[PDB]
């Protein structure tokens, strides 16, 4: 009834919502204790199936099940994680400077080795880490993080956007100029859809990752017309690159911005007025 | 709902105001998400691309990247519409007007089709401002997927006209009886080619390394249609599979890779969802509160969200 | 109590029953409605006058 | 008094439209 | 919530009164959304359509047809159940009853068919009025779409016999799918309906394009772009199928329509669309099997 709330107790090895902002696209970490088994299948046996067991085993070594299963990869954490991956330098080192000063970069290097290894053994980081919400509060202890991070569609950014104007409320930072690929260059006035897009390419730049957002007044069923375009990475030859899940709707087209204010100079985008229509992933070819 | 107002521009002829009075519950294709819009961007002149108007395949191609909305209220200066793709978040259950020869059901998923029958023209005329409004035809999703497959193969007949000039129709549809006639007029090349490419593309990705294991079981089916009644109706009379029998090849990479299990999901992901790539996506589900089990041709149906 | 007739004869003294008959209720609903439009809610309430 | 009936009718449903439809403790004005 | 009231029939046995109490939180498929509903309309005998009790094919048609409903509160002579598909998105939090997988903090459960597990599990049968309630199984979408392709693969090995497919390890779960003793004789005979579709529409799908592409690309942009993607990937298996098998436009074009509708139905029959979502608050977010989970409306 245009109001909902979430709350989950996780650890501070990942996102660490103290150094993060009030606006944070918290993704999950779906099933860490999984993938010795499905990493073995869903791939040819000439893919070295023990790789996600070891590289994530190094990532858990970089810091048992505990009283909190490993969750909450931020959207901050992924920008540095593919910073060497997408073809953009000096705009990607700033967010990595935001993490190695305020979040240990060993947790980045073990994770980027997993990002190559996830696409190596064909078990992609999508259908992993579903969207979680918008981080209203962080009541975090020394080891824990009990974040109220409301899911459930349109109201989650309006309940953090109606009282936003006074002081500092959510504002939902896109957190990179290279990310938030704001589409409709050939565009006019209308309410746009937000998506969460992961592009892929097998053995070109060695199972490459790119983590960013697109903004379009295009349907998710017509987005594949544009997602098949706009890329040079159509030359795998197997398949299933360019996954996307709908982040929802931006019903204020003028409200996209360009700024550089965070924490370390981190280039950023204010996104005023968001529907968080949570959607699902869509990856076939 | 995100109520979208469509401005009724200039004058209005006294029957042209009544033209909008009978359209409460039809479907507006609007090529944006607006809170304010003028009427000419909706009309069939706005469907017209560079130079030509689209044919019955290109209309779906126009309808694909154009967002459906339903007329909810009728005012002489505005037409308050509700965008189904977004604003279907209702405890209000926006109604739909059946404009078809077809009783749907209570609960069938409903998608939209252009006017493609001989008597269901539905193109209204406005003498004040010369606009045509071909309203789409809300139809059940087994019926719509049975329509679109007819036009595609007829367009492939328009590619290569070998045999002499006595072809079968692909102009005859049956739905609970009811020999329905389509409109077979003109087939535009690009509207064929864009629809032809996706069908050939999607069926190639439906064959994986473990797919040819299923091809081994072709004489297994023909033994079953000789001694089972369910199989006999399943292998139809005009089937190419019955003509096909007129092959394991182990070659096992690793010998544990789940060879069937990848061939099913990939077939389910690629050639299974042919109804989403040829036609529009289903979003309309018939939800009758008072206990009506059917929705007659010309009646109203309260509508809830995705199937 | 059912009507009995005092009976003669060499028969066994026939079995006497004087009980309370139990019966089964049905529940029927008889539903009825009436609509009320988008007018007469802004009206009748002072909301639109 | 067309003007005085106009302004008072606005001042009524301004306050009675926000929160006054429910009966209060005892007396409301 | 517009909670539609299911009417209990007239007096039942005392164990039948207690049995329907423990169904508080199961999934119920109501055909119409009248505020008064009988319980025989809910029961599995109302799913009898072709004069037979249906298989998992006939259930998935019926489950893709009528409207889901979670039992809210069980009352004397009444069942108060609010349906899922009415209401706006993410309103009306209510409880599901978990079944053996975890159902984490999100995951979008699917009310999918009961015979995916042991055959006469959860079949609440009232001895008094003599009906049957077969409650469906609420599993999440990647665990839904995996298993429903996993069981149809197994029937192929039984359809013509000579690795065990049924492992499917989850995050904490070693999913024992095999009920070998008496259920695999009864679960395999119920996918007899669903397998023969899945075999046919593949073999009608592959063998159509195996005689389409030789008869096409021989009379423009179709030839350029399609072969641009299938450079020695599908062409490698084109020479493989045409040689290790067998090889008329008018039978083919009349078979083009017939497969595509039938292949289109399996996209709605299978693939298990997310009905509802889990999104928890003040909760431990990792749900035990048999524990109540807060569950909200739209994907």
């Amino acid at each position: 009834p245009r109001y909902h709330l979430t709350r989950q107790v996780t650890l501070t090895d990942l996102c660490q919502p103290n150094a993060e902002r009030a606006g944070a696209l918290l993704l999950a970490l779906r099933h860490p204790t999984d993938l010795p088994h499905l990493a073995r299948h869903r791939a040819p046996p000439g893919r070295q199936t023990e790789r996600l067991a070891e590289a994530w085993g190094q990532l858990l070594e970089a810091s048992e099940s505990g009283c909190a299963r490993a969750g909450l990869v931020s959207f901050n954490f992924l920008v540095a994680a593919c910073a060497a991956a997408y073809d953009a330098r000096d705009a990607a080192e700033a967010v990595r400077a935001h993490i190695t000063t305020n979040y240990a970069g060993a947790r980045l290097d073990r994770f980027s080795e997993c990002l190559r290894a996830m696409v190596h053994t064909h078990v992609f980081p999508h259908e992993v880490m579903r969207f979680f919400g918008g981080l209203v509060s962080w009541v975090t202890q020394d080891e824990l993080a009990s974040v109220t991070a409301v899911c459930s569609g349109p109201q989650e950014a309006t309940h953090t956007g109606h009282p936003g104007r006074p002081r500092s409320a959510v504002t939902i930072p896109a957190c990179a100029f290279v990310d938030l690929d704001a589409e409709l260059c050939l565009g006019g006035p209308g309410a746009a859809f937000l998506y969460l897009v992961f592009t892929y390419r097998q053995c070109r730049d060695q199972e490459l990752c790119c983590v960013y957002v697109v903004k379009s007044q295009l349907p998710p069923r017509g987005l594949e017309a544009a997602l098949e375009r706009l890329f040079g990475r159509l030359r795998i030859t197997t398949c299933t690159y360019a996954a996307f899940a709908e982040l929802g709707v931006m019903p204020d087209d003028s409200p996209r911005c360009l700024h550089r204010t965070e924490r370390v100079g981190v280039p950023v985008v204010i996104l005023e007025g968001v529907v968080w229509r949570p959607g699902g992933w869509r990856a076939c070819a | 709902c995100f109520e979208a107002d469509i401005a009724i521009p200039s004058g209005i002829s006294r029957p042209d105001a009544a033209a909008l009075q009978r359209c409460e519950g039809r479907v507006v294709f609007l090529p944006t998400i607006r809170r304010q819009l003028a009427l000419a961007d909706v009309a069939h002149e706005s469907f017209v691309s560079g130079g030509v108007s689209p044919d019955t395949l290109g209309l779906l191609l126009a309808y694909r990247r154009r967002f459906p909305a339903v007329i909810t209220r009728v005012l002489p200066t505005r037409i308050v519409a509700c965008p189904v793709d977004l604003g279907l978040t209702h405890a209000g259950t926006v109604n739909l007007r059946n404009t078809s020869p077809v009783d749907l059901c209570n609960g069938d998923p409903v998608s939209l089709v252009p006017p493609v029958f001989e008597g269901q023209a539905t193109d209204v005329r406005l003498e004040s401002l010369d606009l045509t409004l071909r309203f789409p035809v809300p139809l059940p999703t087994p019926l719509a997927r049975e329509i679109v497959a007819r036009l595609v193969a007829r367009g492939i007949r328009d590619l290569n006209p070998r045999t002499p000039g006595e072809l079968p129709d692909l102009n005859v549809l049956y739905y609970n009886g009811a020999r329905l006639s389509l409109v077979a007029d003109v087939q535009q090349l690009a509207s064929v080619n864009t629809e032809l490419r996706s069908l050939v593309l999607n069926m190639v990705y439906s064959i994986t390394e473990g797919t040819t294991l299923i091809l081994t079981l072709i004489p297994r089916l023909l033994a079953l249609s000789a001694q089972d009644g369910y199989v006999n109706a399943l292998l139809q009379m005009q089937s190419v599979t019955r003509e096909a029998a007129q092959a394991p090849m182990l070659m096992q990479d690793g010998e544990r890779r789940l060879p069937l299990y990848e061939a099913l999901v990939a077939w389910l992901a690629h050639a299974g969802q042919l109804g989403d790539i040829l036609a529009l996506a289903p979003a309309v589900r018939v939800c009758t509160f008072d206990g009506a089990a059917v929705v007659q041709s010309g009646d109203m149906a309260p509508v809830i969200r995705y199937p | 109590h059912q009507p009995l007739i005092a009976r003669d004869g060499p028969h066994p003294v026939e079995q006497p029953v004087h009980n309370y008959m139990t019966k089964v209720i049905d529940r029927r609903a008889l539903n009825a409605a009436f609509s009320l439009a988008t007018e007469a809610i802004a009206l009748l309430t002072g909301e639109a006058l | 008094s067309i003007l005085s009936t106009i302004e008072v009718a606005s001042h009524r449903r301004l306050f009675d439209f926000f929160a006054a439809v429910r009966s209060d403790e005892n007396s409301l004005y």
